[PDB]
């Protein structure tokens, strides 16, 4: 979680997470 | 995991090595994938001049295509580039779109006249270039009158008639498939089971979902008849038909009894407002059950599949319809598929405007309802016309207002339900062509109602300066003024006929004639 | 940390743990509660026939109730069910909300005649089946003639009208308190102070904020007076009265001293327009001063109490509205309680379309404006009647083209700023059942204005192809041909009726009788 | 790092030490600080008198400047103030905007004039009392006959007008400049080099972006030419012009190679129309090329500077136009600053509504095109007058029903493409001011055309009662009934003159008169 | 922070912060 | 990163770049 190829997939994951909570809010 | 080519522009890269991938498939979208690359084992240094030839050959609108084996997992055009830069470290990621993405490029207006949905719709993929089947949906045959596309791209008119018509879209690699969303229960199965053998599907993690919050009891459309002047016979959907068993969304509990109604004010036949209102209900009752679910990573799931849970127990066994893909590459998890049941919610897109519009030339209405063909500047270049409803000052059974426009003439649009399919003349008006008899003045002296086709000339005039009303076709006039004479005016012979005749003076009467007055009858008694 | 019995449809859960709690309730929303759950101790597998009977019954729709010793923090139903599966490692989800949830399902259209918002509110309630209390708003007594809900759910319209009105929605467990604002500023206070003994609140984190991005200094309403042609007398708003000292929303600079300004096109009196002004102004002020505290659990907070700061200096002292509540239980922090103050900003419902209508039988208008009754198959299905302003070619005082439509016409309805409540009439169509009496032409020779009802015609008739214009009632008749004569028939007798007579022809006068020509008069001097 | 100090209200602080700091400059925005401050080293309580104080003191509206040495990082106005407290740990924030943020405030309506675009945003710019320039934009001269902002604050108003005319918006701390975003080009350049000496730009971390998802490959422009009736002169754009080299907007190649088309239904001149499009373009055109440079701190960089990377070899080699700069102090970094390029996207705020209209005073139409001068409430309260074209129920060259309306009289208002510029009058309507000759009725006998206007009265009446059709003008009428006779009543002398007169009668021909009939002739021959 | 229980816990706790975050930047 | 002054700066690092994503994909 220190170079840059281990930072993207770790962001990647809290980012789909991030998303689907929000656009569920929104939605709702 | 198996070998894993990658193809930019026909050819494999020999500078940078991928480091990881993703692919992503769904119901209703495009298709993507996303690459990260880098340079591995300080083989070449970033800015040297092979590193950045790779990086101008990596440039949006590159072919790109991800294959194992022989099959292929994604083929489609890149869309987005971008680079990290940290101190010595450095990082490429590329993303990449279905060729369904050129359907979102673009912003004009068009019409359809007299073609069905399968015809609009192979159009729009033809001029993208993309090969299409349609499997189990006949109602894309019904042929519509007129059908607008106004300001919008062809992805956002496609995406409005799919769910106006009931109809889902499966992505494929090659080619993309229409298919009535009922119809996908009967597809192949993949079923996971929970007291396994050493050969069957391995489940990582798996999420599941029940909700209630979008889920309407009953669907009704209802829509105004023109014809017979009433609301068309009401129409009620009341399941959706998706799953089974405990992962059937039907199998939901609403919150309430209500329904939920639609009353159009435009026609809509029968068949046409089922099939509207069955896609509404899929619309909102998709997501009632969803989950994501997460297998080792296979190349035969496709979305439109069916998911089976067995053996899981009364919570849970039922089938669902995956209505997503997503395979993930990475060296730390090696080669996983997730698979997606449920979907998020989603007519015609909408006008806003009053337009403007030119009477065409007489054409026969095809429905009798004596509607006028126009021409509209916005919505359409072409030769074609609009066909539209007529408002006047007055109408009722066999009376009205009947001044139908001449062609050329200039009117006002409106849009009923703010559709583009169904304009409504609301006037006309006068321009610097066709020039107004009258012109507006500080006193505002004279109002008339002319008919002025060449040198003919008939028209009902009100003067205000002198008082007088007056019917006028041509030189012949009669007029009547305040405080004074009525007088009857005609450069030709005068014809009077009656069963009697009563002319009666106050003060006296002087008939005259130049050239002899002869009083004809049978009994002429003076006194 | 208290006993805390969860009972899920009148029972309480055997298989399943409470792990982790969360209860919130804010003014003007939906009180709900998040509950995860577990199986403790490898007591059951997640799968036996035990746990997904358990399961099955925990689905959406079902009643939760949440309670302390007899206190109940939470009575609703559950919306959402959700289940993770990692491994062997099993969680399960619940989502539930207050009974208010239930206005938020269905879709539909309906109007309220003379009815006070009071009456309004509380049928929607009633359908819910949800008690209502009213405090201190009298505002709710004035009756509207005409109130429109279009194309929305209950929620939506009755939040549209809480801003209208200015009130406030406390959502109660048991009952549901309608209040003004600035009523609750007399309610019950907690404090909190600085400089404390052991029996006090005892505040582990606060929370404070002064914003003024969306603080307008004053909020003007004006309307178009119908009767007396001009705007009414504008009603200015400048404080909302919200809190007090240094916690006051009134205490915050505004940016500038610039008025923000509605001027409406219809007709508003001047008691609903201020209420109006004050609902819109405690909207945009009530987060102005916003923020957060967290203190020991405790029941006895309830949303709409007053939170006093004491001690705390001249930067914090003041008291302040409590918006919210969340109640929080988790074993690492026991039992917690955040209080909330400000509130994010949220008229009618807006129409967007054109609309057809019918004209209903007369009735007289009740403001003597001279609407017309007219029936909209969208906006209402019962018996009721909207009234509709006409709209005329021409119009003026003591004069215009006035011709009121009939019973039973087709009409073209507009909306006044597309509010559903001022409908407006633009014009009259000929249908299938109300035949045109001129139907559209390639040449288009005719252009007239008839009334017929059965046998009887009177119209007013523009020839294009013989070039006349003519009156006609029947069989009588009057006709100007250009070129040509003027041709006066009539089917029974003909009178003229002058002081004095002057008939003069250029070339004769040949006059008629059958049956005699009498010519009375005192001197018939021949010459 | 150097000397940072920071004046509220013209004096330091005394009590809080500034922690942390941000600084944003953006261009087409409203710059930003955001500033977090605390006790050090236990000095003072934070409950105290004196911590209370300046805790006061630092309310919102109240004036912040944030200096290096000379140099001004920021000026501007506290818009929120937060204070954080966990235990005995506490912490305050400051968020403060450039004086550009008082446009934002308000909410009114009103109408330019014959005013240019530099005089209505120099207008702007000075109720907020920000200095301003223009620097390359000669479209701003341009004159519109009508410029009318419609419900909206002044920074809605002004965004609306800048992509009009194809204008960018530089924030500076004590001037706003309005300049071409092609003329940017030629400003000031910082070199950043890939081969370094060591007094160069040091460069910490790169980013930088490729993308076509929304780049058009042409803008085409269209207008309604009132005057030709007929679409005019399309115009194309086919580049933006910013950037060069690998950085330059235009050479990203696009997904297809389809047209943007925009057809107004209002007219458009062919100046304005090419700015239009061209703003259209640079706007989708701006985020082509984007990313994000991390170097040195250092006051000098400013927006709209160009940023050129040289050596980074042929795929990076490139300038570009500096949308943004960034500055960020803290203890662990220092001072840095961050370069952005690129700019995410974005005529006239739009009407909905149908409005309400008074027909004004007769004034010459300068265009010549026959429109009405009318004064609508809501759009402005000041004087002066809109001019608004008018729907006619028919209407032709040289013929139609022209009865234009009486100054005064209430009419109803649409918009052309929802534009508040190009209103139209859909008709006239009655008021208790201009009382309708008829009033509605239950069996609604009678329909008139009455152009009363005191004592004079002309109409035309049909009269279902008694089934007539009449013609008056005063006293003098002419009556048509069905089943009876044509009875013509004059209250003075009665004049009829044709070439021949034939007047025939089945029954009889009863002439009179009271005081002689006098028949003259030259042959009177009877029979 | 390592099963699904406390995961849950401290996931939702960001997920609150930064939806007020981009509700508040959103609507600005 | 444990007291107030700190998680400031950790959070809003994570707030910005999960603005600009979510912002990104909601305007696609």
């Amino acid at each position: 979680p220190r170079t840059l190829a281990q930072e993207a997939l770790d962001n990647a994951r809290l980012i789909e997470m991030v998303k689907q909570e929000v656009l569920d809010a929104l939605r709702e | 995991i198996p070998e894993i080519t990658i193809k930019i522009s026909g050819k494999t890269l020999n500078q940078f090595t991928a480091i990881n991938l993703t692919v992503n498939h769904y119901i209703n979208g495009i298709p993507s994938v996303n690459i990260t690359l880098g340079i591995a084992g300080d083989a070449n240094y970033i800015f040297d001049a092979k590193a950045q030839a790779e990086l101008a050959n990596c440039r949006p609108n590159n072919e790109l295509i991800v294959q194992i084996q022989k099959t292929i997992l994604f083929k489609g055009i890149i869309v987005r580039q971008a680079l990290k830069f940290k101190g010595q470290d450095s990082l490429m990621t590329l993303t990449a779109k279905h060729p369904l993405q050129k359907l979102t490029d673009g912003l004009h207006s068009q019409l359809f006249s007299k073609q069905s949905d399968e015809a609009i719709i192979k159009k729009l993929f033809s001029q993208a270039g993309i090969q299409t089947t349609i499997k189990q949906a006949p109602q894309l045959k019904t042929v519509h009158e007129q059908m607008v596309q106004f300001r919008c791209n062809d992805w956002t008119f496609l995406k409005s008639r799919l769910i106006a018509t009931n109809t889902w879209l499966l992505p494929g690699n090659e080619v993309v498939t229409l298919i009535t969303p009922k119809a996908l229960n009967q597809s192949t199965v993949h079923t996971i089971h929970q007291s396994t053998n050493d050969q069957d599907i391995v489940l990582f993690e798996a999420n599941l979902q029940w909700d209630n919050q979008r889920s309407p009891k009953t669907v009704s459309v209802q829509s105004w008849d023109i014809t017979q002047q009433k609301l068309s016979q009401t129409i009620q959907v009341k399941n959706s038909g998706l799953g089974s068993n405990k992962l059937a969304v039907d199998s939901i509990t609403t919150l309430t009894n209500q329904d939920w109604q639609w009353v159009f004010n435009y026609p809509l036949d029968n068949e046409q407002a089922k099939y509207l209102a069955q896609g509404i209900m899929d619309n909102l009752r998709s997501d009632n059950v969803s989950g994501s679910f997460e297998v080792e990573g296979d190349s035969c799931y496709q979305p439109g599949d069916v998911l089976a849970l067995n053996g899981f127990g009364q919570g849970m066994d039922g089938q669902g319809i995956i209505t997503g893909v997503s395979q993930i590459i990475n060296q730390r998890q090696g080669w996983r598929t997730r698979l997606t049941l449920g979907m998020p919610p989603d007519a015609v897109p909408p006008v806003k405007e009053l337009h403007v519009g030119i009477v065409e030339k007489y054409q026969p209405d095809s429905q009798s309802l004596g509607r006028i063909p126009v021409k509209i500047p916005a919505l359409n270049l072409t030769n074609s016309v609009l066909f539209a409803r007529l408002g006047k000052p007055y109408a009722s059974h066999e009376s009205g207002f009947c001044f139908y426009p001449e062609p050329g003439d200039e009117v006002i649009i409106g849009f009923f339900e703010c559709d583009p399919r169904f304009p409504v003349i609301l006037g006309s008006m006068h321009n610097p062509k066709n020039k107004a008899p009258v012109e507006p003045s500080e006193k505002n002296p004279m109002k008339t109602l002319v008919i002025k086709q060449g040198d003919h000339q008939q028209a009902l005039v009100f003067n205000n300066q002198d008082k007088t009303v007056a019917l006028n076709s041509g030189k012949n006039t009669l007029s009547l003024q305040q405080d004074k004479d009525i007088t009857l005016n005609s450069a030709n012979n005068l014809i009077t006929n009656a069963q009697e005749i009563k002319i009666q003076a106050e003060k006296s009467l002087s008939a005259s004639g130049k050239s002899g007055v002869d009083i004809k009858g049978a009994k002429i008694n003076l006194t």
